């Protein structure tokens, strides 16, 4: 009703929809401009509809606030739009779930078309999703980001199944698939892939994201191949606010998750990170990490018992640890209830370098900040939360 | 150098229990004392001799993958009990030892064939018995390890040992596993070769014997192994002045 009056007071308001990675573009989006000084307004993943965006311009409204950048459900975007209306949109993707009524995204896609339509809004639209590119007759600035063919392989054929064009109902022929329906389309009614403003050229994960935007490279401290479309949609946003190359350069080589998943730390010259590994599958890929970071490495691994973990260890034997051989590593501290099993599952794993045995899970973490390597925190479920909180609180700059 | 050859039946689908630990453990506490481990996975029973093995292992699997592999070892059901009956050393595993009875019975009682080397049964029921047991051994010192089975063994043949905590075997007996001649079977996992390093050094050191090999230094060390004994051992006492 009155509370309207609040979007007049901001100069730009960038909405961030879609149905997966809206909040890793809209953190990158907010930590960006965050970290350059600008003072913002921002939501949360668990405030991202008409109650929770409607509470979030309250509290965070001051005089100097200039960019709203809110994530928001598409299925809340006719309600929302009835009150606020923003300068600029960005759209990830859509994706049909496996059990989803046979058309139930193009309904969605033109709900929020109609919604959309006129209003001046600035479309960033993802040139490789078709659905998305369907919103193109819904505005007249229409900015498109894409990834060139053969920049990257996925992991692919989740989903094989063949796609419609939302613009006169044919099989929409392919030039070149990512993987499911993202990808180079071509149809002859004039829908096609759209030329990109901002397009990756190359990309890789190993073991953190590393683009190419633009014949730029950005060093980024996220992981996950998906990710890359997420910072992609950020990088546009970004540079339709008026932040230079380098600017959204400094602000995305500083950004990392915070739930314990491929979480970076830094603090001088010491880095660390955690990665949570319950399985012989997932710790698998959490020692392939190592091998993938320069220099030295000084290893926690935690191991506890506990009923959300089960009471039997013998996972821990299915696991490759024969691989640390092949590491530059000063030492291994082991931790948690069940230490000891780790420590003689190195000893038969012939890993020759010193173990340090620590049962408390605070006090072994806090033991890497006395080494000058790369610390690689492995820990399973019980022992994420106690291991991240002492590694939050060892590294503050 | 020295060789010792371990037979390593199914192999392929019978991995439940991690299993490659035993095999892993067997080889390192052999490879202290100079003795290089040849694994043969052997997963066509068909023709095959025991004339090249010195230790064999049977692991445990679902109760259809048992009765699978049951079928399977039976085509050699005679010269594997002539090879016990003169002394060969194996380690098998929860289904790998309930499957050398006559039968085993499941909650619904459904009677699977077993292969009859032994004059045993087991009888499954819905609640399981869970939790750390330690056993007290005269042959094989202190075994410690996790139980999780709903199978109960019924023979009354030598066990690895009294239960100090725990159940074993059954609810009463508080006796775990069979021990007959230098063939042994158990439900413990972990596995339970990283650990009891004095159940591993017992089927290497009477494989050396029969073979005519040394097996030296009999004495090495075991702290890492020690170490993770007293943790469980230390929380079984802790919970038994409870009850
Ligand atoms: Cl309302
Ligand atoms: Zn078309």
């Amino acid at each position: 009703d009155i509370l309207r009056k609040l979007a007049e007071q901001v100069d730009d308001i960038v909405f961030i929809s879609g149905t997966n990675g809206k909040t890793t573009t809209s953190n990158l989006i907010g930590h960006t401009l965050k970290a350059n000084n600008i003072q913002i307004i921002h939501n949360n993943e668990g405030a991202n509809m008409a109650a929770g965006i409607t509470s979030a311009f309250i509290m965070q409204s001051t005089p100097k606030t200039k960019i709203a950048v809110i994530e928001i459900d598409e299925g809340s975007i006719p309600r929302v739009l009835k009150e606020v209306t923003p300068s600029m949109m960005v759209f990830t993707n859509f994706f049909r779930d496996q059990m989803d009524r046979f058309g139930e995204i193009d309904i969605m896609v033109n709900n929020i078309a109609e919604t959309i339509s006129n209003k001046g809004i600035k479309l960033l639209l993802n040139a490789d999703d078709p659905f998305v590119s369907r919103l193109k007759i819904a505005s007249d600035t229409i900015v498109y980001y894409g990834m060139k063919a053969h920049a990257h392989e996925f992991e692919q054929s989740t989903m094989n199944e063949s796609r419609y064009c939302p613009n006169c109902g044919r099989l929409l022929q392919y030039d070149y698939i990512h993987y499911n329906q993202i990808g180079h389309y071509h149809c002859q009614c004039g829908f096609k892939r759209e030329q990109a403003k901002y397009e990756i050229s190359s990309f890789d994960v190993a073991p953190f994201l590393y683009l190419n935007i633009n014949d730029e490279k950005y060093d980024m401290k996220i992981a996950g191949d998906f990710n890359a479309y997420n910072a992609l949609a950020a990088y546009t946003v970004l540079r339709e606010l008026g932040l230079n190359e380098q600017t959204i350069k400094n602000g995305f080589e500083t950004y990392t998750s915070d739930n314990g998943r491929m979480q970076y730390f830094k603090k001088e010259r010491k880095e660390a990170m955690i990665n949570l590994a319950k399985n012989p599958a997932g710790m698998n890929a959490s020692l392939s990490v190592g091998e993938q970071l320069e220099g030295e490495k000084v290893y926690v691994i935690s191991l506890n018992d506990n009923a959300a973990d089960g009471r039997d260890t013998s996972w821990i034997y299915d696991a490759d640890f024969e691989k640390l051989s092949k590491q530059q590593i000063e030492a291994i501290i082991v931790t948690g209830t069940r230490a000891e099993e780790l420590q003689l599952r190195l000893k038969l794993a012939e890993v020759e370098v010193p173990i340090i045995v620590e049962r408390d899970i605070y006090k072994a973490t806090a033991k890497t900040m006395d080494y000058k390597g790369f610390t690689v925190a492995i820990p399973n479920y019980t022992s994420l939360a106690p291991m991240l909180e002492q590694l939050n609180r060892s590294f503050e700059g | 150098m020295h060789e010792l050859t371990i037979y390593h039946f199914m192999s392929d689908k019978l991995n439940l229990y991690s299993d490659i630990g035993n095999i892993i453990a067997l080889r390192q506490r052999a490879k202290k004392r100079n003795i290089k481990v040849n694994v043969v996975e052997i997963n066509e029973t068909e023709g095959i001799t025991f004339d090249e093995c010195d230790i064999f292992f049977i692991g445990g699997g679902s109760d259809r993958e048992q009765a699978l592999a049951t079928k399977e070892l039976s085509k050699i059901k005679t010269p594997l009990k002539e090879a016990i009956e003169d002394g060969m050393p194996g380690l098998t595993i929860c289904g790998g030892y309930q499957f050398l009875g006559k039968k085993y019975i499941t909650p619904d009682g459904t009677e699977l064939e077993g292969l009859g080397i032994l004059d045993f049964y087991t009888e499954s029921k819905t609640n399981r018995l869970t939790g750390d047991i330690v056993i007290e051994s005269d042959t094989f010192g202190t075994i410690v390890g996790f139980e999780n089975h709903g199978g109960r063994t019924y023979h009354d043949f030598g066990t690895l040992g009294h239960v100090t905590f725990g159940y074993g075997n059954n609810d009463e007996d508080k006796k775990e596993g069979i021990h007959y001649k230098n063939l042994l079977g158990t439900y413990l996992h972990g596995p339970i070769l990283p650990k009891n390093y004095e159940i591993t050094d017992y089927l290497l050191e009477k494989a050396c014997e029969r073979k005519g090999i040394p097996f030296e230094p009999k004495e090495i060390d075991n702290e890492a192994e020690i170490q993770a004994k007293q943790v469980l051992i230390d929380r079984a006492n802790r919970q038994k002045k409870s009850r």
